[PDB]
């Protein structure tokens, strides 16, 4: 996620509000605003599509094996969406480093609620409210 | 470089309602502020003869020269004319009703500099 | 630093939300500009003039011209605002409209650079040419040297530029900018209106701060050489603080 | 909720009234200058013409 | 208070009839404007600039911009008169016509608020741009810093405002006003002409009068934060004392 | 020697969407800022009568003289007309729908001086 | 006595290359610096319908009224028209391709005051 | 009251002598001082095709759109046209020779403001 002001591109501040700033290790190279899930013991990797893989969003760019900070549930976050979102849409990871709507995904429940609507490829503002892991 | 907007110079009209079977609308350039007129449109509620006159008097029509320009048949519009009249050249335009009864006549165009 | 924004309307007892200063950078890398000259011993002796002093002056001038090229090429190419005159109202109204564009993105410009053709057009402008409309006859009489020409549209400075200074890519070993510098045909850039403080000439030299002149003898061939160097880049800190005037 | 002004607006304080009352439209007064003024000795009278 | 009315024609020895002064209010409801920022202790140590002071400045500016948004949004939305230019006579004539609409409702305006596009077109107006038409060359020279710009059409104050300051409803947390601020297209409101004594900016702070900046430390996360707050409303006492200029 | 650029006219148009089977569009010169109009284009979504009227009131249509200029059949454009009307002559142009169903009408021209 | 040279208009054109078998060129007067246009020429690389529209929005096209002015067939030019549109009247012109394939459309005229 | 003498805006012409059997006169508005041209006259010494082109480039012709306006046959004059082109709209007019040999071509008109 990035912001244009003339010729200048500025990095988007992923965190709007919240204190659920939990620390992990990166299982791969991760980018600011990327959704992630537990890949190993306190290790996080990029989320795939259709749910069961979400703990938070990555707060700053990291290489593999570096300590990573997540905005968990009960954070307001700035996230890039792969489709058009309105307020009150539930969103979850698309698998593309970005979020999509629960309506578009094969999943029946989301992890964040859209507060500010956006177009495809833009920053929405979302509130994280849930975690998704392995139910089998 | 200097750029100017052109709005066209003053509209002119003469009109009469219920002019009788042998009576006329007389278009007089004295009624224009620039003193001279160009008639583009003649709208007639029945048949009319159009006549162009020069007066022997500066202020009233006292006929000196007269030409019947044309006769229009039935109700309609004639447009795109440049029938031209001036007060200082003492020219007048007469639209004469030739229907077997009363008609409405409206003539329009623009003022030209005398 | 990022643009300043607006506070949010907030409920009573509600969490204050974050929108802190976000940062980026403008990179420079200084291109080496170099000029060389060679003179034979026989020629150095026989000339009525000091040919090496002449060539040192030329080498210093050629470097100063290079600085101006790098400055004008950056200034013209990387201005974020534009006013398209479309062959019309070229002069004070074009300058005012350019200042309008910079004002709309909330910078105040203070300077303008100008092409010879633009200068020609500007002094043909009835607003400046007619003493009536100008408030003095200074333009009609003194042309570019008039105090008003450095005091129009809220600007405090006129930088009178040359026809040849911009990188057309027609000069030998210069690659070319994206634009056309001129005021003759559709899409020519004839002026730039800008904040003087928001564009940076960046000078680098290994052995001092400014132009370095080196002399060398060739005892095999009886030639003396003079070389000059400077490294220069030019960069906008805020390209939105400038507007190009387009024909 | 926890004590907030929008619940106790007329319970724990009154809303401020500004002590300056603020004028309606004022019409233009000119007649005494714009006219010859006769301070009459009678309600009914005549000026000769 | 109610408008001035007219006395009634009355018989002799007849009862004088009543039409007493009649009263109403306009209500302010000051909205909390808030702006937060957070910094890691590791960022704050490594940065060459004091990021906390810098964020304190951003918070200050951001609140101030919020006062300006609330003001301009009220001013533009709730002006009871409008002058429709229909793409014509934009300049002094539009300004005089706007004073005309206020004067018809029996108020004298003294101030005007202007969009960058309106300012641009105003300084293009031959009435201001030609020194003989203006009586001075100050507009041609100094643009908005000209004393005639602060002294047009009986007004004695010009307030130059930014394009971003009106609430479009595009900015995050802001709901949007009813109008479009601009002077680019059909229906845009580009200037407001008003009595500055008849529009009220109401500031409330619990802990003083002005903006309040509070800081906090998080020893659990090694984050230092800065928060600003101010409460503002804007309300007209006489919305008829004001007119918008429409493209 | 002095060279000036001429931008023509000031634009004038009246329009109606879905005017009923026997209803009309009234073109009023009072809507023009210069107070007189010259209509060039009449676009009609079905058959129409064009009528030129003088009013006996300075501000409202109270019919005095009336002439039906022409009737246009079908859907299309009439262009290059010069139907003229003004406020202080109290002239009006009425386009009447004759198609038997709802139609769209667009008239265009320019303003002229009064 | 004063002698002045008149340049007779400010130029306007809209054009599109390879517009598809039911797509359209929208001539929008908002693109003119004076806000109004008078289209004289329509050069068409195949058959087209010309349509004159009013919008129910001040700035975007949302159809209030629509009239098809004419249908042109084959490749050619229509010239000397006066198709008139402006922003404040919310008028747009749509040229719609009716060829069984892509065509080039070039419309030209002059700006007019709003 | 003020009275001005009106002289028409700048003459424009493009010409070629002995243009070959498939070659062309490229009439370019860049050659006009006001940047736009209105061609009234095309004098042709043999048969020609007239083509109106829009360029994809601001100052050279790289064809984006091309429409053949008309075909003229024999030697003669086409006059009273309003073939319109400007530099900022990137419009070029091409006259192509279709005779079995070389011809002379003279196009004339006037400049319009860009
Ligand atoms: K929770
Ligand atoms: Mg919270
Ligand atoms: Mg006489
Ligand atoms: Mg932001
Ligand atoms: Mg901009
Ligand atoms: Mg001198
Ligand atoms: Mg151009
Ligand atoms: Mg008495
Ligand atoms: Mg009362
Ligand atoms: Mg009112
Ligand atoms: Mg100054
Ligand atoms: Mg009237
Ligand atoms: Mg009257
Ligand atoms: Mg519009
Ligand atoms: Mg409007
Ligand atoms: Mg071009």
């Amino acid at each position: 996620a990035t912001e244009t002001q003339g010729e200048h591109t500025f990095p988007v501040e992923v965190l709007i509000s919240g204190e659920e700033l939990r620390g992990y290790t990166a299982g791969e190279a991760l980018s600011a605003g990327e959704p992630v899930y537990l890949s190993g013991d306190y290790e996080v990797s990029a989320s795939s599509a259709d749910g069961g893989e979400f703990l938070g969003v990555n707060l700053y760019d990291v290489a593999s094996g570096e300590p990573v900070a997540l905005a968990g549930d009960d954070c307001e976050v700035r996230v890039e969406v792969s489709e058009q979102v309105t307020a009150n849409d539930e969103i979850l990871p698309d698998g593309l480093g970005t979020f999509e709507t629960v309506a578009t995904s094969a999943a029946s429940a989301g992890v964040a609620i859209v507060q500010e609507g956006a177009a495809s490829g833009e920053v929405c503002e979302a509130y994280i409210f849930a975690v998704q892991g392995t139910t089998a | 470089t200097d750029t100017i907007v052109n709005v066209q110079g003053s509209f002119f009209s003469a009109s009469a309602s219920g002019v009788a079977d042998t009576e006329s609308l007389l278009i007089d350039p004295q009624d224009a502020k620039f003193g001279a007129i160009e008639i583009h449109n003649i709208a007639h509620g029945g048949s009319v003869d159009v006549e162009l006159l020069t007066s022997s008097d500066d202020t009233e029509l006292v006929e000196d020269a007269a030409v019947t320009l044309d006769s229009f048949t039935g109700e309609g519009i004639s447009q795109g004319n440049q029938i031209e009249a001036s007060d200082n050249t003492n020219t007048y335009i007469r639209i004469t009703n030739t229907s077997g009864g009363a008609i409405d006549i409206i003539a329009t165009g623009r003022e030209v500099s005398q | 630093a990022s643009d300043e924004e607006f506070a949010r309307p907030t409920g009573q007892g509600a969490e204050i939300r974050d929108d802190g200063e976000t940062y980026t950078t403008v990179a420079w890398n200084a291109t080496k500009l170099t000029e060389g000259s060679r003179v034979t011993d026989e020629m150095r002796d026989q000339a009525m003039v000091d040919l090496i002093e002449r060539n040192i002056q030329r080498v210093g001038a050629s470097l100063e011209n290079g600085i101006n090229r790098v400055f004008l090429t950056e200034l013209v190419d990387n201005a974020q605002n534009n006013h398209d005159t479309a062959g019309s109202n070229q002069g004070y109204q074009a300058l005012n409209s350019a200042v309008g564009e910079v004002d709309k993105d909330d910078f105040r410009p203070d300077t303008y650079v100008t092409h010879p053709d633009y200068r020609t057009q500007l002094f043909n402008d009835t607003n400046l040419a007619y003493a009536n409309r100008a408030g003095t006859n200074e333009v009609l009489r003194n042309r570019e040297d008039a105090p008003i020409v450095g005091d129009i549209a809220g600007l405090d400075m006129h930088a009178a530029m040359s026809s040849a200074t911009y990188d057309d890519g027609t000069d030998i070993g210069w690659s070319g900018g994206s634009e056309t510098w001129g005021f003759s045909s559709d899409g020519d850039k004839g002026a730039v209106v800008y904040d003087r403080d928001n564009i940076h000439t960046i000078l680098y030299a290994p052995n001092g701060q400014d132009v370095e002149i080196k002399d060398y003898e060739d005892p095999i061939r009886d030639i003396t050489g003079v070389n000059g160097r400077l490294h220069v880049d030019c960069q906008y800190s805020q390209g939105r603080s400038s507007a190009t005037v387009q024909y | 909720f926890a004590a907030s002004d929008p619940e106790y607006v007329d319970t724990l304080f009154r809303e401020q009234l500004l002590e300056v009352v603020m004028e309606g439209r004022e019409l233009r007064k000119v007649a005494r200058e714009a006219s010859n003024v006769i301070n009459a000795n009678t309600r009914v009278g005549d000026v000769p013409i």
